[PDB]
Order: structure tokens, then sequence, then C-alpha cells
């Protein structure tokens, strides 16, 4: 079952790899939506959305690579997670449908280009939550409560102090990450707003996000003590992440070389997410959804890993080349 | 019915998703080929009107692609959602190809994005042909890998059943199953074809009305000829897949052709009406094909449907789809075979509306034949999954969620299709 | 073997025939 731990280990970084670009796109198609709510200029939406969408295309690749990969190593999730996660999925898919529909229609439709930015305001934020519900429940329970497992009313597990902690772990960090990426290449004199909003979202990161990193710890004490213990065993990674965040913040406060702000951000939320994963491992919500349950044939595990390599080997250089077409300086 | 309604509602929803997916897909498969070919013709002929049709197509190929994507994501997610216990077993074996589809799509999407954003910057047309070759390759690569799923779903193996648990998986045995060739082939052909008639149905619309002979006659002249070819090949691989069925899974074919009785020389049917419970009405039938030049021996005994268990047989309302699909096949091949022949290289009938109308109907007819065909091949399938795989009746989850989400999705897709059609017309009327 | 391989062949042929149209009765004709 080593390959089965490596698989999830990589797919987690597919989910992270998604988080990276999805943060930028969902921050863009939202911040840009407000900043162009005032004066819905088709010139600016045309010039913007000529290059914004490709990112959003790249996102779904991470997303689906993850979604399709995970079930190769763990079909039992496709049983349980599939059978449970009946509604949030469809909603997320509606929100995506809306996103993409208008990403397409806007390209050659100035009527939608201005009015259906509303939809980007909606979805660009609504999506992060709609994933965060599954990310939440993946460390929660459908018939998994305290003393020895009481059947739960899934309709009332929406409102909880641990879920909104994940909503904050997401939204605010989407905002922050996006703002940092926008700031990094903010090669203009009008980049003062980006760093102020980025400062607000950095303060949201130090607060609500790194707050929620502890809300989860102080929810797990009463919820899942094993996960709490693991998370204390990888809290030093959340520390490292906070320090990297402090580095990105230092770059915010001072110099123009935000490459180190992006590397520091990268390693920051990379480890803040990678620990957040590690602690949850090695298992997937249930004691029946532990990595080695429903043992699969491991050749296609190697083949799938080869496919994930082949995937990343495009996903990363697509962006590395996307960041050489905008430079041509080598 | 709290875990049996979904047996039907799920099927219904999935149909409603994927049925939409394919409209925005086989275009994704066939168009890029056509674009590559248009570019290549423009280049080889030094006629910078084909080179304009390449991009003129691409500019909507984008919008098609995106609507394709969202519906793709939809079905992708709906997969293990609506059918958990299915993926609980087969997920281990399906996981790879499904991935390879979208991987091949991203690989094509890179180069598509390059051509899309370098044709307006960097040098030379060949160097934009070389960017459009990988695209169509990646497209057909999608189809290859994704169809291998359906091909596999239709037929094992690459697995073993430990009291229900599916293990001992060989990738390429499951991927390269007996069905894979005919599926991949027929799907690729009947998708080059479709889009080939779809572009002809633009050229024949624009040429019919505001007769800008300019592009619109060249467009037709090419698209129609290629469409002819693709329909021919399509029909061939159709006969091939039919023979495959007759040999390997006559449950479908005997339901398509209503051969309840096993016989040597067994007649095919052009159209009829047998209501589910033996009510032979319209009866127009010809002697047997898939034996004389297929098996090379007319008296090759075709398996009868009676010889299949009635819990293992699919419906009898499959025949109608074969009728549709095939007849559209032949008719459309004839229209295509005449256009270039009679209406260009003989009696100059191009400018006649008698063609332009039919050629406007052309693409829509093909897409229809697509949906039909998929219904045929897929609905002959419902009562096998419950056996060598796992009970379809024990593949779904809950009811009072599906019924509503089905309608939500229904609305959503309704909006998608309409809006996409609208914008995708608007663009063409803007004339960029 | 022949009829299991054949389809993809037929396809591969149809493709480069579909190309060959662009050289035969497109470039040097009509
Ligand atoms: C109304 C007809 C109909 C019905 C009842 C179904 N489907 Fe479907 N299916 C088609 C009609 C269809 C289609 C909608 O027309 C598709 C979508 C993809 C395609 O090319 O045809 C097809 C293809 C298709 C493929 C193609 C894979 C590929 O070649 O890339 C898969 C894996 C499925 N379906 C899965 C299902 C499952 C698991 C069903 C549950 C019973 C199901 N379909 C019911
Ligand atoms: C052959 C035909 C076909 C088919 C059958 C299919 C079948 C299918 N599919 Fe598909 N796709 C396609 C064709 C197709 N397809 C295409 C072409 C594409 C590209 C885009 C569009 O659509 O246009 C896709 C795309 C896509 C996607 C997206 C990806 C990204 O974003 O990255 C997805 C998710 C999916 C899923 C799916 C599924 C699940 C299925 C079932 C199995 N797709
Ligand atoms: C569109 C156009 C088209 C066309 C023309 C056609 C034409 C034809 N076809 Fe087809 N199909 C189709 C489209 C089509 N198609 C489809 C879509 C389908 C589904 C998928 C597959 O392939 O499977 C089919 C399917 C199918 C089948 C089944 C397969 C399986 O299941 O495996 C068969 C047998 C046939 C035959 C045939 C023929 C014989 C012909 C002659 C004409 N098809």
């Amino acid at each position: 079952m080593t390959l089965e731990v490596i698989g999830i280990s990589v797919l987690w970084l597919f989910l992270f790899g998604y988080i990276i670009v999805a943060s930028i796109d969902f921050g863009a198609g939202f911040f840009s939506v407000y900043s162009h709510w005032a004066n819905q200029q088709h010139i600016l939406h045309r010039i913007i959305q000529r290059y914004l969408s490709p990112v959003w295309e790249v996102t779904n690749v991470f997303l689906v690579f993850f979604f399709v990969g995970i079930v190769g190593f763990f079909p039992k999730t496709a049983y349980y997670y599939g059978s449970i996660l009946l509604v949030p999925a469809s909603i997320a898919i509606v929100l995506l449908a809306i996103r993409g529909s208008y990403y397409a229609f806007h390209t050659y439709g100035e009527t939608e280009r201005n009015w259906y930015l509303l939809a980007y305001g909606l979805t660009g934020l609504f999506i992060p939550a709609s994933l965060s519900i599954v990310l939440t429940i993946s460390e929660g329970g459908f018939v998994e409560e305290n003393a020895a497992g009481v059947a739960l009313d899934y309709g009332k597990l929406f409102a909880s102090p641990l879920s909104w902690s994940v909503v904050l772990l997401s939204v605010t960090s989407v905002l922050y990450i996006s703002a940092v990426f926008l700031t990094y290449y903010a090669d203009a004199a009008g980049d003062e707003q980006a760093r102020a909003l980025l400062r607000r979202y950095a303060l949201l990161w130090s607060g609500p996000t790194m707050l929620s990193a502890l809300l989860i710890i102080y929810q797990l004490r009463y919820h899942n003590p094993e996960h709490y213990d693991n998370l204390w065993n990888v809290a030093w990674m959340l520390v490292i992440s906070f320090l990297f965040f402090v580095i990105t913040v230092w770059l915010l406060g001072r110099q123009r070389r935000f490459g180190w702000a992006f590397i520091a951000l990268l390693f920051q939320y990379a480890f803040a997410f990678y620990a957040y994963g590690i602690s949850h491992y090695p298992y997937l919500l249930y004691p029946y959804l532990t990595i080695y349950d429903g043992f699969t044939n491991e050749t296609m595990a190697m083949a799938l890993i080869v496919a994930f390599i082949a995937g990343l080997l495009l996903l990363i250089p697509s962006l590395y080349l996307l960041m050489r077409l905008f430079l041509f300086n080598k | 019915m709290n875990g049996y309604d979904p047996v039907l509602l799920s099927r219904i929803l999935t149909e409603l998703t994927l049925t939409v997916h394919i409209i925005y897909a086989t275009i994704g498969v066939g168009v890029p080929l056509m674009i590559a070919i248009a570019q290549w013709v423009g280049i080889r002929k030094n006629d910078m009107h084909y080179i304009l049709l390449a991009r003129r197509w691409t500019r909507g190929f984008v919008i098609t692609v995106a609507v394709g994507v969202v519906t793709g994501t939809a079905i992708g997610l709906q997969l293990s959602l609506l059918w958990p216990n299915f993926m609980q077993l087969a997920g281990q074996v399906i996981s790879l190809p499904l991935f390879m589809e979208t991987f091949a799509f991203f690989f094509e999407a890179i180069f598509l994005g390059i051509y899309l954003y370098t044709w307006d910057r960097f040098e030379n047309q060949k160097k934009h042909l070389l960017l459009l070759i990988p695209v169509a390759i990646g497209s057909s690569a999608s189809a290859m890998f994704i169809t291998m799923v359906n091909a596999f779903m239709n037929t094992p193996q690459g697995f073993e059943l430990k009291n229900g648990e599916l293990v001992n998986i060989d990738p390429i045995v499951a991927m390269f199953n007996p069905a894979m060739p005919t599926k991949v082939a027929h799907v690729l052909a009947t998708s080059y074809m479709t889009s080939a008639f779809v572009l002809a149905s633009i050229a024949a619309w624009h040429l019919w009305k505001g007769n800008r002979h300019i592009y619109h006659r060249k467009a037709l002249h090419l698209t129609m000829k290629t469409a002819f070819i693709f329909s021919v090949a399509s029909a061939l691989v159709g006969d091939l897949s039919g023979k495959f069925l007759a040999e390997y899974q006559p449950e479908k074919l005997a339901a398509a052709e209503w051969h309840f009785e096993t016989s040597s020389h067994a007649p095919l049917i052009l159209f009829g009406t047998l209501e589910e419970d033996n009510e032979v009405k319209y009866a127009l039938e010809i002697p047997y094909a898939l034996s004389i030049l297929a098996h090379n021996h007319p008296a090759a005994v075709v398996t009868g449907l009676n010889d299949i268990p009635e819990d293992e047989r699919p419906p009898l309302y499959i025949h109608y789809l074969f009728d549709v699909m095939v007849t559209i096949g032949v008719f459309l091949m004839v229209v295509a075979a005449v256009y270039w022949l009679g209406s260009i290289f003989r009696w100059k009938w191009t400018a006649k509306n008698w063609f332009f109308g039919l050629l406007v109907a052309g693409g829509p007819l093909a897409m229809i034949a697509i949906e039909a065909g998929w219904y045929l091949a897929e609905v002959g399938r419902q009562p096998w999954i419950l056996r060598g795989y796992m009970k379809t009746a024990e593949g779904a989850t809950t009811s009072a969620h599906v019924d509503t989400m089905l309608v939500l999705f229904c609305l959503l897709y309704i909006v998608l299709v309409i809006a996409s059609a609208t914008v995708l017309i608007r663009m063409f009327r803007r004339n960029p | 073997f022949l009829i299991m391989y054949a389809p993809m062949v037929v396809v591969a042929l149809s493709v480069v025939a579909a190309f060959w149209v662009g050289l035969k009765d497109v470039h040097v004709n009509e």
C-alpha cells in the first residue's frame, strides 16, 4: 500500500496545484468584476478575458486529474464519497457551468460580457465554498459523530464552527494568494491598490486563515483527537508556513522583487495545505476508507502515477512557458 | 423506491447530461481535423481564403470547446455520484483512460492556445499547421482513450472477481478489449463526418442566402467531398462494428434487427413497428448483409434474441435508432456523393436551393444520427452491466435528491444549449 | 485479427483521402 500513499500524496498536490491557479482565477474573476462593476467596459473586459480564461481552463485539468486519479487508487471512495456527496457536487458543477458558459459567451458576446459578471461575482466566490464543503466533510462525518458513531442529519451539518473555518481557510487565502500573484507582476504605477488589498488579505491570512488553522485544532480536540495529535505533530509545518507568510509579508512591506514573495507564498500555503493533508493521512474520513482498504491492483497505480507525471509535466511547463511568453528575456 | 427510483432517474439524468455533452464534443473531435485540412489546403494552394476559414472555424471551436468542457466536468462528476457501486469495482480499471482523454485534451489545448495566440504574432503558415496537427491528434486521442471506457464497459477483461471484488487488473487488456477497435474507429469516423457536414451546413446556409461565392463555395466544395469520404469510412466501420456485434454481442444486434429467431440467412429491416409485446405492424425487410461480404458466407447463422435470457435482453425500441442512424448515414452519404459529383463536376447544380437546403440540413442530420447511434449502442447495454459487472439496479443511491437535481441540470443545460447557439450564431453574423 | 485491425485502418485511410481531396480536386481543379 506504499503506492497507495504516494498516489494520495501526489493527488493532494494536484488539489494544491488546482488551489494555486484556481485562487488566481477566482480572485481575478471577482476582484476584476468589482473593479469593473464600476464602468463595465467591453474594451477592458475584452482585453482582460482574452487572457484570463486559459488559466480557468488550466484549473479544470488539475481538478479532473485529481478527481479521476483519486478513484484509481481508491474506488471505495467512489462508493462512499460518491454515494454521500450527492448535492454539493451538482451545485459546484452548476457554478462551473456558469463560469465556463460565460467565459465562452463573453469571448464573442459583449451583452453577456458586462451583465453576466454578476455570475462571476457569485461563482468566483461560491465555488471555493462548494469545494470547501467536501474538503470539510472529508475530515468530518455523515454517520460519524462522537461516543461511538451516531447517525447524523446531513441537512444540519452545514452550520458548524469547523466548516466556516474551512470556508475561511479557503476564501481569504484565495483572496490573498490571488492578490500576491497579481502584485508579483504588477508592472504599473496603479499597483498601490493591489498591495493594500493584498495587505488586507495578508492580515486576513494571519487572522482568519491561520486562525482557522487553529480553529480546526481546537475543533479536533472535541472532534477527532488522532487528527489533532497528527496536526500537532505537523504544527511545525504550519509554523514554517507562517514564517514563509511573514517572508511574503516582508516582500509586501518592502522590495519590488516579489518572486521571493511568490516562492515564499508557494512554500507557505503549500506546507499549510500539505500539513493540513498529512495530518489527515494515512486515511480518508472513514476507517473503511483507509488508504489500504479495498486493495486494488497496483500496476495501474504505477500507470496512473505515470499519467500524473505526464499531466504535471504539462501543467507546470504550460505555466512556466506562459511566464516566458509574457517576458522573452530568458 | 427510496433506492430504486434513482435506478431510472439516474439513467435519465445522465442521458440528459451526456446528450448535451456530445453536441459540444464530436465537433471538438472533427472540427480540428477539418481546420488542419483547411490550413493545409490554403498553404499548399497559396489561397489565403482557406486559411481564413481555419480561423473562422476556430473562433467558434473555442465556444464549442468551453461548453463541451463544463458538460464534460458535469458528467465526469456525475459518474461516481450516480453510480458508486459501479466505480467501487471498475474505477480501478476505468481510472486511466478517462484521465488520458482529458490529458490528450490538455495536450491539444496547449497547441490550440498557441495557434490561437501566435497566428496573430509569430511567423509563417506552416509553423501554424505544425501547431494544428497536434490538436486534431489530441482530439482523436481523447475519443480513443475515453471510448476505450465504453468499449470496456461493453466487454471485459483485465480483472478477476474475488466474491465480487474486482482485482488482478491488466491495463491494456481492459483498454484494448474486443470492442475498442470498432468503437474508436466508428466514433472517430462518425465525428469527422458529422463536423464535415456541419461546416457544409454553414457554407450551404451562407451561400444559399447572401451568395458570397468567395469562401462559401470553396467551403462547400471541400467540406462536402471530405464529408462524403468520412461517411463512406463511417459506414464501412459501421458494417465492421455490426459484424463485431453479430459475433460477440448479438443481444444488441438482434434487438436492433428484431431477430428473435436464430437463422442462417436472416433478413435485415429498414423500418418496422413491433410494440414491446409482439405486435408486428409496418414490415419492410431485406435479405442479410453482415454475412455475405462480412462473414464471406451468406448462411452464417446469426444468433437470435430468443436464445438470450429475457433478463439479459435490452428493449425492442432499439431498432428505431438503427433505422434513424443508418438511414441518415446512407441518405447523407448520397447527398454528399451527389453534391461534388452532379452539382459541381457535371451539371452545375450548386447554386440550386434543391441542394443548399439539404446541405443546410446535412450537419443537423448527422448530429441527430450521432445521438441516435449512441442511444442504440448504449441502450443495448443496460441488462449486461447487471451481470458480468454489477447489478445496475444496485448501482444508484437515493431518490428525492436525483429527481430535483435532474431538473436543475435540465434547466441548466437548456440554458447552455440555447445561449451557446445564440452567441455562436451572433459571431457568424458579425462576420469575423 | 484482420477484421479486428481493419477498422482503424479504414479510418486512417479515410483521413489521408480527406487530405488528398485538398490536393486532387481542390488545388489543381475547381
Ligand atoms: C439515452 C441514451 C443513454 C442512456 C440511457 C445512457 N447513456 Fe451513456 N451515453 C449515451 C447515451 C446513453 C450518450 C449520451 O449519447 C453518450 C455520451 C458520450 C457519448 O458519446 O454518447 C454515451 C456514452 C457513454 C460513455 C462513453 C465513454 C466514451 O466512449 O468516451 C460512458 C462511459 C457512458 N455513456 C456511461 C453511461 C452509464 C454508466 C449509463 C447508465 C445506465 C449510461 N451511460 C446511460
Ligand atoms: C468521443 C466523444 C466524447 C466522449 C464520448 C466523451 C465522454 C466523456 N467525457 Fe469528454 N470531451 C470530448 C469528447 C468526448 N467526451 C472533448 C472533445 C473534449 C474537449 C472539449 C469539448 O468537449 O469540446 C472533452 C473534455 C472533457 C472534460 C474536461 C476536461 C478538462 O476540463 O480538463 C471532462 C471532465 C470530460 C469528462 C467525460 C466523461 C466522464 C465522459 C464519459 C466517460 N470530457
Ligand atoms: C453519426 C453518423 C453515423 C452513421 C452515419 C452511422 C452509420 C452506420 N452505423 Fe453507426 N453509430 C453512431 C453514428 C453513426 N453511425 C454512433 C454515434 C454510435 C454510438 C457509439 C458507437 O460507435 O458505439 C453508433 C453505434 C453503431 C453500432 C453499434 C456499435 C456497438 O455497440 O459496439 C453499430 C452496429 C452500427 C452500424 C452502422 C452502420 C451499419 C452504418 C451504415 C450506414 N453503429
